[PDB]
This record gives structure tokens, C-alpha cells and sequence, in this order.
RNA sequence: UGCGUACAUUCCUUAAUAUCUGGAACGAUAGAUUAUGAUUAGGUAGUGGAACAAAAAAAAAAAAAAAA
RNA sequence: GAGAAGGGAAA
RNA sequence: GGACUCCUUAACUUAAACUGAGGAGUCAAGUAGGUACAAACCGUACAAGGAUUAAUUAUGUCCAAAAAAAA
RNA sequence: AGGCGCGCAA
RNA sequence: UUGAUAUAAUUAUCGUACAAGCACUCAGCUAGUUAUUGAGAGACACUCACGAGCCCAAA
RNA sequence: ACACAGUCGGUACGAAGUCGACAAGGUAGUUGAUGG
């Protein structure tokens, strides 16, 4: 989520809805236990809330800087381990967003810069060149050939 | 089928919301109630 | 496993005859899982330690 | 584990056992072929095949006594079960 | 289907790197009426 | 009656290998199998005694009903003819400088077109036959358009002691020009994987596969570098060029988009689908630096911690301050296992390289197939 | 001993002389095997049912000042060979460097062991060569004959006139070490897995 | 299904006609549309290669060093830059790309031994 | 669950059997709607998904 | 004397259940996922393994960090 | 230079 | 109680994608390439999945259509 | 009440 | 727009066929059910309990 | 739509300014390569 050398970060917000009481939210509650407040001393540019609804299946809601329309993304944390949801977690602080709109391949380079010394044209030389058919050779014929009645004489 | 599907997103759309009422349920009303009933009854002599 | 930390380590390291000699191999293989061992104890200490200082922080909030 | 149900016919991808072999190559009908046990074609079955044997079902018929092994006696002595200063009866 | 050509063997064009100014469409600004104020044209 | 087998082969020599036709393993037998037998004693352990025919095998043969599956064994295709490239000559590489001193071309902001005519003509002219420092250098480039063969190079792409990059002696003092050209006036092609190239200036956007181990942020360098150039000159490696390398900072580890794939083939019942989300690492190119007094890149570091080499994370360094140490500072550990790497490319693979090296780089070091 | 191998060589039609080889066979044995094979053609027809054989066959690549490489005895051209296990064999034993000029080496296609009937022979050190290409012989006589090929080369590998193996055959100090090599336990004898091939 | 529905009403999204909500005929279009996209995505690596190939063959043939020859020199020369790198430094570097064709000139266009005047006998 | 089915003797118990393992790029797909960005992509992302600009630079 | 052309488990991400892939190994408060380990993974009929199918019932929906 | 026997038309 | 190509055959008008045998290869149940165009011929380091890298397979190198003729 | 099994060794 | 590229689907069939059969489209209904009874027999059939013992019908 | 109607790709800002910009110009911000 780093741009401009590390100074601006995409993800800003982070709500996360638990069950108190609900099982599927037990892997929730150990990470809020254990791991959530290192999470949050190293990552402190993201603001973590944490909302109870007790009879709703837990979630994480991500907002990102920007209106890309891709900013927005929610993932269900029912029965997931304290692993899996720091992984989520990880995944999207490192993201710019849900990213519905990046594609793996094509020409993998974006630039504001083309050419550094200029795009190709047409030029005189070039387009003369283009019709080197036109030009007459000199067949190499190679030895001569001779009769066989001037062979024999 | 597509009926089935409609009615079980309704029905998770609901049913885990408390308050609701019997105009806001419809045809779910008795499920909820019922589903609302197990959830109290944990709290019997606490 | 440590799930309290988030700490997940599986070594599959390998000492090949071919780069370093059977006897070789052998001895670097059994050095390095001596190290681990010894590296794994340190940091259950350290854990322990940690947690400690946790607890006295999470008390001097609690005090105010 | 348990094991999973096996319904038939419901999608091309499911574990269940097939249907298409069912239609296409095997006989319609109730009873996939004639309905008997014995039936093997139009030989004869194997038991029409050999001879009978009046000894083998008179075996059977006769009535038997219970079996009883001396090691299994000489196991109930040694643990109790049975007090060999006094006559062992069949009660 | 086939044919006497060869099926993967015709080019197709595409922009061997990416850039902002793809969609960027051609339109007509405002032009001077007078051109001879400027020196090279005076 | 009896089919008599055929003796003299049309093409290739039979083969008979086992399972359906595929990709399958290839690397020759650790030791072979020498073709004549020298003694009576090898002609008669050649017998596969596993193999000795008897009457049964002869019915398997000729039975009448169903035989073996086929697709257990099949005859071998004929082998390919690969070209045999290497040895492959001492890396090496060449500057070259083709400044252009017209005032049309020459235009601060940049013309949109290179000048071919100016290519064209100089080609065949030549086939034919701190301010006062700047302007010194100007004078240099001013010299080299004058003459551009006084400008040409050649050095080695591997270190050769005291001449750094050169292949004979060190390298010209004047070729410090090189370091002051802008970044706006700097291109190159480096490998950002095992077989990706791009072509990249300052401020570009670049996607890679996967980086192990690295997050938003984190500074990377690629080394692999194989033609770098200005509008003065370009640097062709052969096949790299070795005082070059690309600063670069990733900005996300991601997954892209959903794609889903299809495919099945009619009237069969065969279809297969499924949702798939890439792995991929974006990373915005900060500088090329270019300097031929460079340095080679250290070797591998060795790391305080094995642990962290086959975790899921990095210790943080509330957990690194538990480390015991030695009266010298050097972790207790290290006397039983100093920590080298145990393969080529595990450590560059973590992350824990002065730079990334892919292999056509000579200072690269990792396994291929 | 260490076999001593002949390949007499012609350069555009004149038999321009003979150059003798010492085979490494007590370092390197399945190598040195496989080219004292290759010289002398005992092994017989091959693959494709040609000879195999070095006799009559080109040196197809040519670079002055490095190396002259040859041995194609399919092709000519670079793109055939084959060794007399199969194919293919293994790397034995990068024990020797290209320390000097003269020295025989196995060529290589792009994939990793693609060991097989072409060698090439070093007009110089090549030091960047090692740790990739088996050292397995040494020149003991025939420098001039080497000098000769090498006035046939040019740059990009084309030769001035061809230059052929026209005969070859066997008659009936060493290179740097890239390490000195030292005893190791092999639990296993060779032999046995041999008669495991064969099924004991 | 071959594909879930969803998907199915997802993919025939902008098709013509009923296509676009009968599940019956979309069904159908959604398979074809994914299985040309399967072939067509294996399929594309060629297509852009030879475009590849073409663009350098002509920039080659600019300087009168066709795309077999330019080929030859650099792989002899240890140039390993490849086609896609090649067609990119001859649209936007020429003077690069020019630089390169010398130095696969200068490997081709090799000299023998001795050359012959015969411009005056 | 392991790491890889389990096939030798000592594991060929009903109690071994089943489950699921995780994978993050397999989370993020399974049980999600899915949605096509075919008239949803804004006017300033290009279509590899990089940055688009609707104007001159010159504003 | 060349070059074009189909094929990547080179890179990255998954899967292996009729007793023989290292694993009879390394862990173990219920397996985190093997970084140059191997075999590999087209498939009709047939056979087998796994994951879903949003519901209902059950006398287990608050000992859970910080905030309120 | 050839079922070059898909179309054009080439030494 | 299958199809076609190949080898060797019996029957046929030394006919038929004819009929009937003995063996290999493909199809059947195997995509994408060549062979002009809907199985059976050639070729494959045969298709788990993704990607704008690479390789002499068959077979090509005037154009449709990728690929040589400096001085 | 009844049903199955009950070493062939020592 | 323009370039390239591609002979709906399903079933039987040696045969990837709209000159073969069904289907305008869509909603709901619509087809491997069950051994207080059978079983793991070289084309596949798991799992607990007790053990030279094991089960316990009607009532 | 040429299209079982889909699939892969798909335009690269400004100088549209101007009190502009090595060796020659006959001053055009024009020009340098080329005798059988």
C-alpha cells in the first residue's frame, strides 16, 4: 500500500465485526487477546475498530484512500484461525485495494516515458532504401561456357 | 432452485438481527421467533 | 506451532552428498539441527520474558 | 470420517455410482434378466449339473451332541470353574 | 477452422508497454486569430 | 504360418518405456551402461533373469480373449536434436556513443521522434571515413561526436582483480561521464525473475512474480542487467553489463484480479472450471545506477537466525533482543554452525542478497533445469 | 595406463596433420571411456544407425583465441551427437579447470547433463568455463595441427576453410585443480547396482 | 451445472438478446465465450512473437541486416536480449537499436585471410 | 489434517480422513459473489489496471 | 553460411485415500502449507476419495484484549 | 519450380 | 458383438469407408500445430492453473502469411 | 428361552 | 469501427453430424427409497465394544 | 455486424510553443550519404 518512497499508505481504515459469544468468532477473540495490539503498534497508519454484533457472522471491512470504486472490500472471518485472519490482515495492508481491476501479465511496465531518445519514423533514407528492389544487378555468370566443337578444335 | 435460493438470502439477511417484528419478518416470523427463543435460553436461572 | 505468537517454523533443509561429501554432509546436517534446538530454547525464554513484561504493562494501564 | 451418501443421478461430476451403463447395456425390467437365483444361461445350472447327494442333507438332518475339548476342560479345572473332588456332571 | 495459412502465425498489434495517455482522445482547442502578433510571424 | 520378426529397422532404434506418453524424467543415469561386454562372465549376467521366458508368458501372448492394457507401456518418440550452444564465450560488454549535436534534436524538452536522417548519415560518414567541470564534460561528449570510435569499450562482465571491469587494465578515468546522466535521459533492460525482462527508466511501475518474503515498502535492488543507454550512448552487455543495477521499492504483495477459466469439449461430459486470484509483486523503479568503479556484491550474509529462514514471519526485534551473545558480539550459536548457506539461491530466494541475480549474469548463483 | 588417442585432421582438403591425446580414465573414467570409444568405433552402429564414430566428421564451430569445438557425428552442425551410453550422460567430475591451452572438454546443449559425442578443445584458459564443462584429457603432441585450426577461425565461430577429423583411432603436467579431491564412504559397491539392474 | 449460475449471468452480461437473462441460452454462450478465452489465452504467446519478429525484421532490413542475420550475430555474441526486448528497442530506441546492428555486423560480416585489388588488372 | 494426503499402513484410519487445508488465494475466491469489471471500470484505471489520465497535463 | 515454427511442474499458485513417495520421518492442546525432495495431475464406461447443499432439532450464544 | 491440384502470380 | 492407416493374407470384377482373418498405430475415451475445410495421416519435453520468456517437431522460407542474400 | 463361535497346537 | 480467431448444446453411435430424436422462453412439481432383514467371497466395501467367548427375543 | 453474435488485443498528452536552437549557411530554426 507504499507509494511516493513509503510516505503514503492506501489502506486507512480497518473495521472488524465479532461475536462475544458466538464460537465461529473464537479465533477472533484469541487474536484480539493476543496478536491484535502488535499488529496495530507495527502497522499505527491503519485505524482498527472493533464492532460486537452477537448474533452475526463476524467480518473485516477495509477502506483504502482514493475513489478508484475499489476501495471498499469486506471478508468473512467465520471459523478462521488467528493465523489466517493476520494474513487477511497482511494481505490487505499491503494491497492498494481489492484490486478487481489488476491483471497479471500484459506488458508488465507502466511508464510516463516511452522513449528516451525518441520513436521511430519514416525518413528519406529509409523509404529509398524500401525500394532496393528496383536496383539492376550483375549476374555472376562465373566461367564461360564453350561449345564442344570449340573444345575439340 | 432460484425460489430456494431467494428465500434462504432473505432469510440470512434477517435472521441475525434482534428486534425485529412480525411485519418486518413476513413469512419467516415463526422461524425467527423460534431462533430468537433458543438464543434466550441460555439465560434461564442464568 | 506457537499460535500465541504466530510463529511457524519448518525446516527442510538439505546437506547433499554430491556439494559436500557423505560424512560431511552428515556432520553440517547434524551441527545445523543442534543450532535450531538451541536457537528454539533461547527464544522460548525470550517468550517467556515477553510475556511477563506484558503482563506488567497491561497492569500499570489497569492501575489507572 | 463417516461415509458420505452416494445418491445417483444428481450431475455428471458426482461420486456416485453411474446411471449411463444402467440404461444403455443393461436389460429393462424388474429383475435385470430372469427372475431366479439359479439361472446361468441356457446350460444348466451347476447344481442340475452334478449328482445328488442324500448323504450330504441326511448329515444334516442327523441329530448331534455338544462337543467339548479336554484342553477346554483341563482350562475350566485349573481356574476353578469345575471341583474335581466331587463327580463332573453335565449340569 | 483451418486453412492453407498457418493458425498462429499472423501477427496481432499491441503496445509492447502501458501508459496513462491510451484513451486520451484527439479534440480541437481554440485557435489564434491573430497570428501575427506573435514575432516569427510578425 | 509363423511371423518372422523383422530385423533391418527404417529410422531410429525401438524404444520401450513405461506409462502414457508425457514429460517424464530425463536426467541420464548417475552411472551407465557400457554397450560390448568384454568377458564371457558380463555376457552372461546381461541376462535379466526376471525376464526368463516360459510357456505361460507364450499363452499370456497368444490368448484369445483381452490382453494387457496398452497404455501401460508405449514405444519412445524420436529424440530431439537440441543445439549444443555452450561453451558459450567470457562475458563481456560494450559502450558505444552516438551523441547527436543538432539543435533540432537537442531541444530541452524532448522531440517527440529520433532523428533517423542524423542516424543514417553519421552511419554512413562513419563507415566511409562545479561549472567549469560540466563544461569539461561537455567538451568530452563534444570530442566523442567529433570522433565517436575514441569513445568505444569493451570491458569484462566478470571481475578481473586490480582492472575492476576491464579486460585489460582498468578502465578509462574519463568514463565517469556515465554517472551524471539524468535519470530522465536513462533507460535500461533488467530481469526482474528467471526469464522477465523489462525495459525500465526512473518512476516506473513494474509487475513481478512473487517476491518471497518481502512487503509494502521494502527496498530491492536487481543486478541483472543486460543494455543500458541515453541519447549519447548505450552499454550492451554480453550478456550483462556489471557496474549497472535498478533501485526499486515495492508498493504491493497482491493478488490480482479474478480470472476464471473453462474449458470442455462437447457431447463427452468433460468440463472443468475454476476461479483463480495471481500472486504478484508491483514495484516503482527509483534510480538505474550506472558506475564503473562499482563494486562486486558481497556474498551471502550470514544470518543471526535460522529459524526465521523456515518461519512463516520474521522475528520482530523485541524477539531478536533475546539473543545470547559471545564476549565478541557474535551470537553463542555460531560455533556450532557458522550459518552458510547450505544451497546456491536459498538466501536470494529470502530476500537476504545485496541484490537479485538471475542467470545470464555470471556473478548469479542458483540451480536451473 | 592412460589411453592415448590419435585424430588426424584435414583443413580445406590437405591433410594438415596429427594430434595425440592423453584421456583422463583414472579420474575420469566414464568419460575418457566414452571418447576413447567414440575415436576408436568399436561400439558399433548407434541411435539412428550411423557409426559411432569421429572419423569424417567436421569441426563446425571455430573461435580464435578460445576454443574450437567439434565432434558432431550426426549433423556436423551443432545440432546432433550422441555419447555411446544413449544420448545423454551424466557430469562426472568438474576436478580440473581450464588452466591452459589444449585442454579436451564435453560441449553442452542448454539443459543440465546433455554430455554426448561433442567435445571441444581450448585454444587458452577459460576460466569462467568452470564448475559447467568436464576437463577429461590433455594435447601431448600436435600443437602445430592446433595452431593451424586455430588460423581457420573467425569471431562469430565461421571457418575460413573446413576442417575435418579425416581419421582417428587409439595407440596402442595436469591442468589446476578446482579442489583437491579426498577418500569418502560409499556404503553401496559399484557393482551392486548393476545387479540390481539386472535383478540380482 | 458446467458453471454456476451466477457466473453464468455474470459472464453474458452485454450480449444481445435473450442471451443476456434465459439461463438456457446463456448457459450455452457463457461455455463458449470461457472456452475461446482457454484456447485463445494459450494461444496468444505466438501471435504476439511473430509480431515481435516482424517489427525487428524490418527495423533490421532499415540498416540492410535482415532479422536471420541480426539473430545469428547476437546469439554468437552472447546477446541474449530477447524478441520482445528487441521489438521494443527498435520502436522506441533506435539508436540503440542501430548500435546493436552494428555490433551484429561487425561479428557477420567477418574478412578472409587475403584480400584481392583487381580494380586496375 | 497434514500436510499431503497420508497412503502408508499406519494411516489408512477413517480418523485421518477429510478436512481442509488453507490458502489465501483460494480463500479469497471460494464463497464470494463474483463480479465482472466489464462496464465497471473507471475512466482512470487502464484496462491492465495501472493509471489512466483523463486530461492533458496542461490542465 | 541462416532463420521461421508446437511443447516450461525455468517463475508463481494448488491437488494426490483400493494400505510402498521420503513419512515406521519431524510436531502434537486436536498438523502451517516440504524454500533445487520424488512421481507426477488429457480422459468416455466403471470404480473410488473429498468439499458443498444458507434449513431444522439439541436443554452450552459472555471466564476473552481496549472502549463503553 | 513441386497434387504449386486453395487464390494471386514469380525464376 | 467397433472405425480408419500400415504390413501379410482369403473372398470380390486382383471393385468398393465391401466382407472376413493375424499384428502395430491413432480414434473410440486425447485439446491447441501441420496436412485447404467435421475422428482414424504427421508431430508433441500430450492440456492441474496463471503469465507480453526460450527451444529447430512435423514442415517452410515471392504475396495472402512468420522466416537470408553487406561491400 | 434361544443364536453364533469354541485352538488340532501344547 | 478496424486486425486476428472460433462448425450451439444433449443422447445414442465406429463416426466432434440441426438432411437423426427433444426442446419459443420462464416459474413451480418432477426420477437409486428403505435391510428393527444382508454383507465384504483375489475389480476393491469402513468403525466402536467385549473377547474364548459374544449377543439377550417375547414379557 | 463479414461473425452460434463471442474471444485476444485495441488509439500513447504538450511544439497547437517561439522575445526559438559539431561543422556550413548565402539565413530556409535550411543543410552534411551518393559517379557508371
Amino acid at each position: 500500500m507504499a507509494s511516493r518512497g513509503g510516505t503514503l499508505w492506501h489502506l486507512k481504515e480497518v473495521v472488524i465485526q465479532y461475536s462475544a459469544s458466538g464460537n465461529s468468532s473464537q479465533g477472533l477473540r484469541f487474536f484480539f487477546r493476543h496478536l491484535l495490539h502488535r499488529w496495530k503498534q507495527r502497522n499505527p497508519q491503519v485505524q482498527v475498530h472493533t464492532v460486537e454484533n452477537k448474533y452475526e457472522a463476524p467480518k473485516a471491512t477495509f477502506k483504502y484512500l482514493g475513489e478508484r470504486t475499489d476501495s471498499r472490500c469486506e471478508t468473512p472471518l467465520k471459523d478462521l484461525s488467528p493465523g489466517q485472519i493476520e494474513q487477511i490482515l497482511d494481505l490487505h495492508r499491503n494491497s492498494k485495494g481489492d484490486n478487481r481491476f489488476l491483471k497479471h501479465g500484459g506488458p508488465r511496465t507502466w511508464t510516463e516515458r516511452r522513449s528516451i531518445q525518441g520513436l521511430w519514423r519514416p525518413s528519406l533514407p529509409s523509404q529509398l532504401i524500401a525500394l532496393k528492389w528496383f536496383r539492376r544487378k550483375r549476374p555472376p555468370m562465373r566461367l564461360p561456357k564453350y561449345s564442344p566443337l570449340s573444345l575439340s578444335l | 432452485h432460484t425460489e430456494s435460493t431467494r428465500r434462504k438470502q432473505q432469510y440470512a439477511s434477517i435472521i441475525g438481527k434482534q428486534g425485529l417484528s412480525k411485519k418486518r419478518c413476513g413469512i419467516h416470523w415463526p422461524r425467527y421467533r423460534r431462533r430468537h427463543k433458543a438464543r434466550r435460553a441460555t439465560k434461564h436461572k442464568a | 506451532r506457537n499460535h500465541e505468537r504466530n510463529f511457524f517454523v519448518r525446516c527442510e533443509c538439505y546437506f547433499r552428498v554430491g556439494t559436500y561429501g557423505f560424512q560431511m554432509a552428515k556432520d553440517l546436517a547434524i551441527r545445523y539441527r543442534q543450532r535450531l534446538e538451541k536457537e528454539w530454547e533461547e527464544l522460548q525464554e525470550q517468550w517467556t520474558k515477553l510475556d511477563i513484561l506484558e503482563a506488567e504493562q497491561r497492569a500499570k494501564y489497569k492501575e489507572k | 470420517k463417516r461415509k458420505s451418501k452416494r445418491r445417483r443421478g444428481r450431475g455428471d461430476k458426482s461420486n456416485a455410482k453411474g446411471i449411463r451403463w444402467k440404461h444403455v447395456h443393461q436389460q429393462a425390467g424388474r429383475y435385470k434378466g430372469p427372475r431366479s437365483r439359479t439361472f446361468e444361461g441356457g446350460k444348466l445350472p451347476l447344481y442340475r449339473r452334478i449328482p445328488k447327494w442324500p448323504d450330504a442333507w441326511l448329515a444334516r438332518q442327523r441329530k448331534v451332541l455338544e462337543p467339548l475339548n479336554l484342553a477346554k476342560l483341563r482350562t475350566f479345572i485349573e481356574s476353578g470353574r469345575l471341583d474335581t473332588r466331587f463327580t463332573i456332571t453335565q449340569r | 477452422g483451418g486453412g492453407p495459412g498457418r493458425a498462429l502465425c499472423t501477427p496481432t498489434f499491441h503496445g509492447l508497454s502501458d501508459g496513462p495517455y491510451r484513451r486520451l482522445k484527439f479534440s480541437l482547442k481554440p485557435i489564434r486569430h491573430d497570428y501575427r502578433d506573435v514575432l516569427v510571424s510578425a | 504360418l509363423q511371423i518372422y520378426p523383422q530385423r533391418r529397422v527404417i529410422g531410429h532404434r525401438i524404444e520401450i518405456f513405461r506409462g502414457k506418453h508425457r514429460r517424464r524424467r530425463m536426467v541420464p543415469p548417475r552411472i551407465p551402461l557400457h554397450p560390448l561386454a568384454a568377458n564371457t562372465s558380463e555376457e552372461t549376467a546381461s541376462k535379466d533373469m526376471n525376464l526368463f521366458e516360459t510357456y505361460r508368458d507364450l499363452q499370456l501372448r497368444w490368448k484369445k480373449t483381452c490382453r494387457q492394457r496398452k497404455k501401460k507401456f508405449n514405444i519412445a518418440r524420436k529424440w530431439r536434436m537440441p543445439r549444443n550452444i555452450r561453451p558459450l564465450p567470457d562475458p563481456s560488454w560494450t559502450l558505444v556513443f552516438h551523441v547527436n549535436p543538432r539543435s533540432g534534436y537537442r531541444r530541452g524538452r524532448g522531440v517527440c521522434r529520433d532523428r533517423r536522417r542524423e542516424n543514417l548519415q553519421g552511419d554512413q560518414l562513419e563507415v566511409r571515413a562545479a561549472a567549469l567541470d560540466a563544461a569539461i564534460e561537455e567538451e568530452n561528449i563534444l570530442q566523442i561526436l567529433r570522433h565517436p570510435e575514441k569513445g568505444r569499450v569493451e570491458g569484462s562482465g566478470r571481475p578481473r582483480g586490480a582492472d575492476g571491469w576491464g579486460r585489460d587494465g582498468p578502465l578509462p578515468q574519463w568514463m565517469q561521464i556515465l554517472q551524471r546522466t539524468p535519470q530522465e535521459e536513462l533507460f535500461c533492460v533488467m530481469k526482474s525473475n528467471v526469464s522477465t525482462q523489462h525495459k525500465v527508466t526512473a518512476g516506473d511501475l513494474i509487475q513481478a512474480e512473487k517476491l518471497h518474503r518481502k512487503q509494502a515498502g521494502d527496498k530491492v535492488v536487481f543486478g541483472t542487467v543486460m543494455l543500458v543507454g541515453s541519447r549519447d550512448w548505450t552499454i550492451i552487455g554480453k550478456p550483462t553489463v556489471p557496474f549497472a543495477k535498478v533501485e526499486a521499492t515495492v508498493e504491493e504483495q497482491t493478488l490480482a484480479g479474478e480470472t476464471l477459466s473453462f474449458f470442455y469439449r462437447k457431447s463427452r461430459r468433460v468440463s472443468r472450471f475454476r476461479r483463480i486470484r495471481h500472486c504478484v509483486t508491483m514495484l516503482r523503479i527509483d534510480r538505474i545506477v550506472v558506475d564503473p568503479n562499482m563494486t562486486v556484491d558481497p556474498p551471502a550474509p550470514k544470518p543471526d537466525r535460522l529459524l526465521d529462514l523456515w518461519a512463516n514471519r520474521w522475528l520482530y526485534p523485541d524477539e531478536l533482543d533475546g539473543i545470547k551473545r559471545n564476549e565478541s558480539g557474535e551470537p553463542v550459536v555460531s560455533e556450532i554452525y557458522d550459518g552458510r548457506e547450505h544451497q546456491k539461491g536459498s538466501y536470494q530466494r529470502r530476500g537476504l542478497t545485496a541484490s537479485y541475480r538471475w542467470y545470464p549474469d555470471p556473478q548469479s548463483a542458483h540451480w536451473r533445469p | 595406463p592412460n589411453p592415448l588417442v590419435h585424430l588426424d585432421i584435414s583443413i580445406g582438403g590437405r591433410d594438415a596433420g596429427r594430434m595425440v591425446f592423453q584421456l583422463f580414465a583414472d579420474t575420469h573414467p566414464i568419460t575418457a571411456e566414452n571418447f576413447r570409444c567414440l575415436c576408436t568405433g568399436e561400439t558399433g552402429l548407434g541411435y539412428w544407425m550411423r557409426p559411432r564414430w569421429y572419423k569424417s566428421t567436421p569441426f563446425h564451430r571455430i573461435v580464435p583465441g578460445f576454443m574450437c569445438q567439434g565432434g558432431d557425428i550426426h549433423r556436423g552442425d551443432g545440432r546432433g551427437g550422441e555419447c555411446i551410453y544413449g544420448q545423454f550422460f551424466r557430469d562426472e567430475r568438474f576436478l580440473y579447470k581450464h588452466s591452459k591451452r589444449g585442454l579436451l572438454s564435453m560441449a553442452k546443449a542448454r539443459r543440465q547433463h546433455t554430455n554426448n559425442s561433442q567435445f571441444f578443445i581450448t585454444f587458452d584458459a577459460c576460466p569462467w568455463l568452470d564448475g559447467e564443462h568436464v576437463v577429461f584429457g590433455q594435447l601431448q603432441s600436435g600443437g602445430e595441427v592446433l595452431d593451424q585450426i586455430e588460423e581457420q577461425g573467425t569471431p562469430g565461430g565461421w571457418r575460413k576453410r573446413p576442417v575435418e577429423i579425416w581419421n582417428c583411432g587409439e595407440l596402442l603436467e595436469r591442468p589446476e585443480k578446482l579442489y583437491e579431491p579426498s577418500e569418502q564412504v560409499i556404503p553401496i559397491p559399484d557393482d551392486v547396482y548393476i545387479k540390481a539392474r539386472r535383478g540380482f | 451445472m458446467q458453471i454456476p449460475r451466477d457466473v453464468i449471468f455474470e459472464v453474458v452480461r452485454g450480449f444481445r438478446g435473450r442471451s443476456r437473462n434465459c439461463i438456457k441460452i446463456a448457459r450455452v454462450r457463457a461455455m463458449k465465450a470461457l472456452l475461446y478465452s482457454s484456447i485463445m489465452r494459450r494461444q496468444r504467446q505466438r501471435r504476439y512473437r511473430v509480431f515481435w519478429i516482424g517489427r525487428i525484421n524490418a527495423a533490421g532490413r532499415e540498416w540492410s541486416f535482415p532479422y536471420a542475420w541480426l539473430a545469428t550475430s547476437l546469439w554468437r555474441q552472447n546477446i541474449w536480449l530477447d524478441r520482445k526486448m528487441l521489438a521494443n528497442l527498435a520502436e522506441t530506441e533506435p539508436a540503440s537499436f542501430r548500435a546493436l546492428v552494428n555490433e551484429g555486423k561487425s561479428v557477420y560480416f567477418w574478412n578472409p585471410d587475403k584480400v584481392r585489388d583487381i580494380q586496375d588488372l | 489434517i497434514a500436510d499431503r494426503v497420508r497412503t502408508s499402513w499406519t494411516y489408512r484410519h477413517s480418523r485421518y480422513s477429510g478436512g481442509v487445508r488453507f490458502s489465501l488465494p483460494r480463500f479469497m475466491v471460494t464463497k464470494r459473489t463474483y463480479l465482472s469489471t466489464k462496464f465497471r471500470r473507471p475512466s482512470t484505471v487502464t484496462k491492465w489496471g495501472n493509471p489512466q489520465y483523463t486530461l492533458p497535463s496542461n490542465v
